[PDB]
């Protein structure tokens, strides 16, 4: 589960090759369907996002 | 508890880097700089330094 | 000594109206969704969508 109530069982541990890397050379750690978002409208999870990359960034902590 | 020896995402070895980080933070760097000039560029390592609390000073108070 | 809630353009099954009366009403567990109601303005046909 996240912090704001949206659980996900896992499914299946995909390998790391697999995983589509970034720009920056990062894999993901955790995918995440957007199709838990439009029915359920879990904006703080976006905003949690957004947040937390950019404390990760910056060595910050934010309210 | 105690710091993880590979980064969890990319496998950086950053278990290397805690008294080192340690060392910068009282030497009045701050965390944005003590987590750039150990050589942890992208934030899913800074992600394992910056938000780690090392569990295990607390827990070997219990000693015999 | 009314009109029957908020409107969203959404057509109607049975007359075609352009426009549908909704309300909501979370009806499942807290797990997921949010139940919506539908009602049209002119034949009043109610059907209900699960999300
Ligand atoms: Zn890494
Ligand atoms: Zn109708």
């Amino acid at each position: 589960a996240s912090r704001h109530g949206q659980k996900g069982i896992l499914s299946r541990l995909w390998p790391a090759e697999d995983m589509p890397f970034t720009e920056s050379g990062m894999v993901p750690d955790i995918l995440f369907n957007p199709h838990g978002f439009p029915s359920r409208m879990t904006i703080g999870m976006l905003i949690e996002s957004m947040a937390g990359k950019s404390a990760a960034l910056h060595g910050l902590c934010h309210d | 508890m105690i710091i993880p020896v590979r980064c969890f995402t990319c496998g950086k070895i950053v278990g290397n880097k805690w008294e080192a980080y340690l060392g910068l933070l009282q030497a009045e760097y701050t965390e944005g700089d003590a987590l750039d000039a150990l050589g942890l560029k992208r934030y899913c390592c800074r992600r394992m330094l910056l938000a780690h609390v090392d569990l295990i000073e607390k827990l070997l108070n219990y000693a015999p | 000594l009314e009109c029957q809630g908020p409107v969203v353009d959404r057509r109607c099954p049975r007359c075609g109206h352009e426009g549908m009366a909704y309300h909501t009403r979370q009806m499942r567990s807290a797990d997921e969704g949010q139940t919506v109601f539908y009602t049209c303005t002119n034949c009043k046909f109610q059907e209900k969508e699960d999300s």
